[PDB]
């Protein structure tokens, strides 16, 4: 919606740069915020079913990972 | 600035008293119980009591912590 | 006769109604900027955008989901490693065809290699 | 590049004019108690007489023809604000009414021709003339150009439409801005 | 040395000063509305009308439902081609009507409802038949809220209105009596009304309205009329959150100057609600108290009136004000305490009469408003 | 033509000097043919 | 001085320029002979005679005599094609307004609704009471036959479908019959499923215009937490006092020539009022925790001795009265 | 679908009721259809908890109106963008081009309900057309419409051109534009100069707190009577002084503007003004020397000071005649330099 676009051009410079990249189209930026919204439905579609499972109303960064670990990711430092 | 604020209300304590003591409501809204049912079950109203005494013992409970913001506001106006 | 409405105002004046300088070159900047975004290790979306993001994404799933403060903190970290691996995968696959600029067509095969088109 | 070097009191009545019409909200009274036929007939008839030479006579009236030619083709085209089109519509249908097709030398005023005179040197630079006839042309305009200052207190007046209804210009009505900036 | 800071009287009746009240209502006006999120509303017409039935005021006034305006009775102050375009628009047919749509300021601001002829019929008809019968003789108070319309011309409907019943109200009363004051206390200045009379001096158009960057924009106290009609037509800007008392000590002089310089034979007494404080659109802060001050002190002179609601886009506020300003003119004052009407739930949470004032910045300063009053009087000294 | 729209530069001491003379003309002159005109009616009076 | 402003403009700008100087502006009011029309105004502008000239069927001659038709103004022009400035409201006055508008949509519906009730059932107890041999050829007028043409076709175009709406006024305008019953039927029946939800819904509005409504006629207090927080400080304190000075010290110099020895004026008619503040006080230091106890009792006896000794009142008086 | 169901002899039996559930749950103003109450999400927070007589005399009215009909009057008394004028309405679009003209903007204008039939081309497209259609190419034409236009030769190459060219509105020239530097150009190309203010965008008049308004009518702001650059306070010229009230009685604080052109601080009631003059033209104080005057002959006249010109052009002449020098009143003062005393 309208955060979407709050994927902002620097930040995603930003990601790239993390991640070695030296020059970068510019039709990179909005399909790249295409695959973060399908990558962010997955793991909070697992993650939200897990929280109505638990009898719950929020989600929790414990929730995040056990999503994670369905998907396959793993995170640490957030519970887990 | 304290004492100015107080004077306002002091100055016009009767007027107010007698306006909240003689609050005639109507009947139909008794009868099919349209009016608002609390600011009387927690006391907010200033009926039966001075209204210049009412404001400074709730701002006494709103200074020591026991009276919300809002309803102490909601309760002035 | 074709004809469009491009006004979409019924009635004009809507608004009156009561109703010397050093300039490195391009590309030097780049590489002393790489390594700072890589030395660093805060969370380069900004947490007030993805926060929106995570609330205005996830509220069709359930309604009136909350978020505890540090489930957004593991999306935030997990979509950033996401990214970074996808981004080295994408740098990968450019540097394949003899390039150095990245080109969306890239990582849509670094995606359709991976499993997830 | 062709350069023209208008008096800057008719850059300055040009710029009135262009404040009228876009700020002012203010359209020409037409037709004028004095038209634009009758600028380059007046200037002929007094300029004709200032010289002695039949070839200088020939270019003059080949000019003024010329002129009155290019204003009656180009003034629907190019010479008239988004406010004015309407007029010029109005102008357009009630000639129409009467069967008589209209020509903007005897309707529209001198403020038009001095339009056409402003923005001829563009027109100039988008034809495939050659350097002698832009350089006449260019003197003549000129000359036509110097010879308005003498004039300037008989054509471009200054008045209020509020007060004066010989005014050049005319307040309009707000059924006129509705159909001329709202559609 | 001209404005007097005055503490707001309580409104007191004159018993010496019974008037026969007409009072025009057609059931059908709130039947209409202007659309969807739109603020205007016909419905409190009849809200108010319902608190006039349920105060048991039709026992001392006699309740009309006039003719509605045919096209050529409407067209004694408009053109023939704008009464022509609001006869025959409908919102179907908006496509088939675009370059009169924005020739006449009708589709955005004042957007084309199904019942907009009748509506405007509805309103014209009353104004024109309460003039009517103050003409005859037949009353003295002429009461009718379905009009009001106040910003609309002569060839466009701007402000929410399309007929301006006002002018052929005024129209109607000129062809019995010489002189005609307009009194407007909208918070909007009457500018239609003021346009079709400022080059006459047989209607004095007088307007209480905000003057900022307020809609309509005109109203500024230099605007005094042209021609015959010089000094005839008085401005009073105004500032945000005036009060009670403030609107009292700046109107009970100024139309008082008014009675006893331009001399009328009647008056009309535009009666916008958005003048109360709380409303939609307006930003004053007149309490229905103060509201109905004005009306009061303009039944006091005995000059036989036209009361005509105009504004008021809150409906609860300007219904409880219209039904209070009735109930004054048949010499009474209406308990604050409401009877049961079918709109009783809109009056919460007291149910009372009362339009409680804001407690907001009366910015208006003594020092302003005595400058406006004596730029105002000395205006009014060649009305003789 | 540059010299059409040419700003005079002009000093107050000779806008003083002018606003003085043209005050002093315009109370004189009126002065002048008020007392003009009273002559004249005295004359019409006594020819009368 | 160049014949070109006239005399009254002159006297008008130099009023403007030494107004408050009384002795000056009255030399030159003089020392230049000013002895004490076509004021058209800001906002209207005159248009032509060939605007005039438009048909207006109703006029007579006093109409053209008393109407305006040269002189106009507009929003847009008076606006200086820029726009207007709406009044800024509350959060809670818009949600009154949207309560208002959800009231104003309902009662609107159903008042339509049950006005075309009024007028079916009249014609169904009109055609009850008729034998069948004309009721086929009895037909009703556009409006049928009542005071409007447009408020039934409203109701009949809501209830029913958009396309098939015009088709059943046509058939109840043709064969009234059978279209009146089944008509009257549905709109009963949507009638009182409107007023079901409308009392339902009337609740809900009469409930949060209790939450909403002394919120939203409160104006100055609903931002007088932040405003007192921003104003009463030192530094607009001191700048009160100071610029009350500093308009003492510019008009010393023109006239007052006793000028006062005072900027700020204070009245304290009752005495109550120190005891009671006295009393808030007392309260706050016992309910805090960041100040000590040892600390507590010196800012106690601080306060009553100050009070006690800036003005009339006794601390025997402060003590029997706290 | 067969709404009257006709007998043979074409007598009316039963009609048969449309879709009401066609449009029986079209959303209203409350978000949910009429036939349905409110739900529970809007219920929490609307309600204040939420839980897991008929005297009327309304009906009396239609029997107490009489109809009133005595008036002396009763009876009988493509792109989004127009391609001339560069604004947005109501285009006809071009066939064979991409570009769309206002209807009245075109050559003659267009009505707008009688349009073309078939096609409209443009005439730069018609032109085109006519080009292509005939076998000689570009120059021979013109050459041809100059030889039979021998009357005026000149102008020849001028008249044929603009036959090609679109129609457009009239703008001026830049080098009338730039020899006054006051007078700009507005969005949509209209007129703008000195006397025109910046215009507010729409992140200061209804992106703003409820308190602060851009009217500064709606609170007490007493930094206003402050000046920013240099700390001092805002005296008013006609009353001399700052009225900046106490927050205790801000009934006593009276507003102050500043002048658009000299920054001469003015209060809201020694000029006589309710509005701050936040939008629209700048504000002039009545300090200013008027740019024009209207004066009586005893009709009139009328007087414009002269426009401001750039440098270049702009000739600053000093007078030798000091004493009655008839200057336009258009004038420039320069500093006095004990004997003229
Ligand atoms: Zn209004
Ligand atoms: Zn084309
Ligand atoms: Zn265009
Ligand atoms: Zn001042
Ligand atoms: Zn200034």
């Amino acid at each position: 919606r309208d955060n979407i676009q709050g994927i902002t051009k620097p930040a995603i410079r930003r990601l790239a740069r993390r991640g070695g990249v030296k020059r970068i189209s510019g039709l990179i930026y909005e399909e790249t915020r295409g695959v973060l919204k399908v990558f962010l439905e997955n793991v909070i579609r697992d993650a939200v079913t897990y929280t109505e499972h638990a009898k719950r109303k929020t989600v929790t960064a414990m929730d995040v990972v056990y999503a994670l670990k369905r998907q396959g990711r793993t995170l640490y430092g957030f519970g887990g | 600035t304290i004492y100015e604020r107080l004077l306002e209300i002091k100055q016009m304590n009767e007027r107010v008293t007698k306006e909240i003591n003689t609050r005639s409501t109507v009947t139909f809204a008794k009868d099919l119980d349209l009016l608002s049912s609390q600011l009387s079950e927690m006391g907010l109203d200033f009926v039966g009591e001075d209204a210049y005494k009412q404001v400074l013992r709730l701002s006494r409970r709103l200074i020591n912590g026991d009276l919300e913001h809002q309803w102490f506001e909601e309760s002035l106006r | 006769a074709r004809t469009k409405q491009t006004a979409r105002k019924s009635t004009g004046g809507k608004a009156p109604r009561k109703q010397k300088p050093h300039r490195y070159r391009p590309g030097t900047v780049a590489l002393r900027e790489i390594r700072r975004y890589q030395k660093s290790t805060e969370l380069l979306i900004r947490k007030l955008p993805f926060q929106r993001l995570v609330r205005e994404i996830a509220q069709d799933f359930k309604t009136d989901l909350r978020f505890q403060s540090s489930a957004v903190m593991a999306l935030q970290e997990a979509s950033e490693a996401y990214l970074v691996a996808l981004f080295e995968d994408t740098n990968l696959a450019a540097i394949h065809a003899k390039r150095v600029t990245i080109m969306p067509k890239d990582i849509q095969l670094a995606r359709r290699i991976r499993g997830e088109r | 590049k062709i350069s023209l070097q208008i008096p800057i009191k008719l850059k300055s009545v040009l710029v009135d004019d262009w404040e009228y019409v876009t700020k002012d909200k203010k359209i020409c009274r037409l037709p004028a108690d004095v038209t634009v036929e009758m600028v380059l007939n007046k200037y002929e008839h007094e300029v004709s007489q200032e010289l002695e030479s039949p070839g200088s006579q020939s270019q003059l009236s080949e000019y003024c023809a010329g002129l009155k030619l290019y204003f009656d083709k180009c003034l629907g085209n190019m010479l008239l604000y988004r406010l004015e089109r309407l007029q010029y519509d109005e102008l357009l249908k009630k000639s129409s009414k009467d069967q008589k097709p209209l020509v903007p030398i005897r309707i529209y005023g001198a403020i038009h021709l001095l339009r056409l005179i402003s923005v001829l040197p563009e027109l100039i630079s988008s034809t495939t003339m050659d350097l002698q006839s832009c350089q006449l042309l260019i003197k003549q305009t000129e000359d036509f150009l110097v010879w308005l200052l003498m004039h300037v207190d008989e054509y471009f007046n200054d008045k209020d439409p509020n007060r004066s209804d010989d005014a050049l210009y005319v307040n309009t009505s707000s059924q006129y801005e509705g159909v001329a900036l709202g559609m | 040395m001209v404005y007097e800071a005055t503490p707001f009287d309580p409104i007191t009746v004159k018993p010496s000063d019974k008037r026969r009240v007409a009072y025009f209502y057609d059931a059908d006006v709130g039947n209409y509305a202007y659309g969807a999120g739109h603020p205007m509303k016909p419905h409190r017409i009849r809200m108010a009308h319902s608190l006039i039935m349920n105060y048991g005021l039709y026992k001392k006034m006699e309740i009309y439902r006039a003719k509605p305006a045919t096209k050529q009775e409407m067209c004694q102050f408009h053109t023939d081609e704008y009464i022509d375009f609001l006869s025959r628009v409908t919102p179907d047919n908006l496509e088939m009507f675009k370059r009169e749509s924005v020739k006449f300021n009708v589709g955005d601001d004042c957007p084309v409802f199904d019942g907009l002829y009748e509506y405007c019929s509805i309103s014209g008809g009353g104004s024109m038949e309460g003039a009517a019968r103050l003409n005859r003789g037949k009353c003295d108070v002429a009461v009718n809220y379905a009009g009001g319309l106040h910003h609309a011309k002569k060839s466009e409907a701007s402000g929410f209105c399309y007929l301006n019943d006002i002018v052929l109200g005024i129209i109607e009363l000129l062809r019995y009596h010489p002189r005609v004051l307009y009194i407007d206390i909208d918070v909007h200045h009457g500018d239609g009304v003021e346009e079709a009379f400022y080059t006459t001096d047989r209607v004095m158009t007088c307007s209480f309205h905000k003057y900022g960057e307020f809609f309509p924009g005109t109203g500024e106290l230099r605007d005094i009329g042209v021609g015959a009609g010089k000094n005839y037509a008085v401005n009073v800007p105004l500032r945000d959150g005036i009060d009670d008392a403030t609107y009292r000590s700046v109107f009970e002089p100024v139309i008082k100057k008014i009675m006893e310089w331009y001399q009328p034979s009647a008056v009309v007494l535009q009666c916008g609600g958005d003048s109360l404080s709380g409303d939609r659109l307006g930003c004053f802060n007149l309490s229905m108290e103060g509201h109905a001050n004005c009306v009061n002190y303009v039944k006091s002179f005995g000059i036989p009136m036209m009361v005509v609601g105009g504004g008021g886009y809150t409906m609860r506020n300007v219904a409880r004000t219209w039904c209070f300003e009735t109930g004054l003119l048949n010499n009474v004052v209406l308990d604050k305490d409401l009877p049961y009407n079918e709109y009783y739930e809109y009056y919460g949470p007291d149910y009372k009469l009362s339009v409680r004032p804001s407690n907001m910045f009366n910015v208006n300063t003594p020092e302003y408003l005595d400058k406006v009053m004596t730029n105002i009087f000395a205006n009014l000294e060649n009305t003789k | 033509f540059n010299q059409d729209f040419k700003i005079t530069q002009i000093d107050e001491n000779s806008i003083k000097y002018d606003f003085f003379d043209k005050i002093y003309k315009s109370k004189m002159v009126q002065k002048r043919k008020l007392f003009q005109f009273q002559e004249s009616l005295i004359d019409k009076l006594v020819s009368n | 001085s160049q014949d070109i402003l006239d005399l009254d403009d002159l006297v008008e700008k130099v009023d403007f320029y030494l107004g408050s100087n009384k002795e000056l502006f009255t030399w030159f009011k003089n020392f230049v002979g000013y002895q004490e029309c076509e004021a058209f105004g800001p906002s209207y502008k005159r248009l032509p005679k060939s605007d005039t000239f438009m048909p207006c069927s109703g006029r007579d001659d006093m109409c053209w005599e008393v109407l305006n038709d040269e002189w106009v103004g507009h929003p847009v022009w008076a606006s200086e094609d820029s726009g207007f400035i709406a009044h800024r409201k509350n959060q809670y006055e818009e949600t009154l307004f949207k309560i208002e508008e959800e009231r104003h949509e309902y009662d609107f519906y159903i008042e339509s609704n049950l006005r075309t009730i009024q007028c079916l059932e009249t014609i169904v107890n009109k055609i009850e009471n008729m034998t069948e041999n004309e009721k086929a050829n009895f037909k009703l007028p556009p409006g049928l036959g009542h005071t409007s043409m447009t408020i039934y076709k409203k109701v009949i175009r809501k209830v029913y479908d958009k396309e098939r709406g015009f088709e059943i006024i046509d058939a109840l305008h043709e064969h009234p019959a059978v279209t009146a019953p089944v008509v009257l039927k549905r709109l009963k029946q949507k009638d009182e499923e409107w007023r079901r939800a409308q009392r339902e819904w009337n609740k809900v509005w009469r409930e949060l215009e209790q939450k909403v409504f002394f919120k939203s006629l409160d104006h100055l207090g609903l931002t007088f937490k932040q405003a007192d927080k921003k104003l009463l400080t030192t530094k607009q304190l001191i700048s009160e006092i100071s610029s009350i000075k500093v308009d003492q010290t510019n008009k010393k110099i023109h006239w007052l020539t006793p000028k006062p020895k005072s900027q700020l004026d204070f009245d304290f008619p009752d005495k109550n009022i120190f005891y009671d503040i006295l009393c808030l006080a007392d309260t706050f230091i016992t309910h805090t925790t960041a100040y000590s106890n040892p600390d507590k009792e010196r800012l106690k006896d601080l306060l009553k001795y100050f009070i006690s000794l800036f003005f009339s009142i006794s601390f025997e008086k402060i003590e029997e009265s706290l | 679908k067969e709404l009257l169901e006709k007998d043979s002899k074409g007598n009316i039996i039963k009609l048969n009721e449309p879709s009401t559930i066609s449009e029986d749950s079209k959303v209203s103003v409350t978000g949910l259809p009429l036939n349905k109450g409110p739900s529970e999400k809007i219920k929490r927070e609307s309600l204040w908890n939420y839980r897991k007589r008929n005297d009327l005399k309304t009906f009396l009215t239609e029997n107490m109106t009489e109809e009133s009909n005595i008036r002396s009057t009763i009876g009988w008394n493509n792109e989004d963008f127009c391609s001339a004028c560069n604004q947005s309405g109501s285009f006809l679009c071009c066939d064979t081009c991409p570009k769309s003209f206002h209807f009245l903007c075109l050559d003659p204008p267009i009505d707008p309900n009688n349009l073309p039939k078939g096609d409209w081309h443009c005439n730069e497209c018609k032109f085109k057309i006519f080009i292509n259609n005939s076998m000689a190419t570009l120059k021979k034409i013109e050459s041809n419409f100059i030889k039979q236009n021998n009357n005026v030769k000149i102008f020849a190459k001028l008249l044929f051109n603009i036959d090609s060219h679109n129609p457009k509105q009239f703008q001026l020239p830049n080098y009338i534009k730039e020899t006054f530097p006051a007078v700009k150009t507005g969005s949509r190309g209209q007129y703008s100069d000195e006397n025109d203010k910046i215009p507010l965008t729409d992140r200061q008049l209804f992106n703003t707190s409820y308190g602060q308004s851009i009217t500064k009518l709606d609170s007490y702001n007493p930094d206003t009577h402050i000046d920013s650059n240099s700390g001092k306070f805002l005296i008013c010229y006609k009353c001399n002084q700052t009225r900046l009230g106490s927050w205790s009685h801000p009934e006593n604080s009276r507003l102050i503007m500043t002048c658009d052109y000299c920054q001469t601080p003015w209060h809201l009631d020694c000029v006589p003004r309710a509005s701050f003059k936040n939008l629209g033209s700048k504000w002039k104080c009545p300090l200013h020397s008027p740019t024009k005057v209207y004066k009586k002959i005893h009709n009139y006249k009328v007087w414009k000071k002269q426009r401001l010109i750039n440098k270049k052009n702009q000739l600053y002449y000093e007078p030798l005649q000091k004493i009655g020098y008839q200057n336009n009143g258009n004038i420039q003062i320069i500093p006095t330099t004990n004997s003229i005393k």
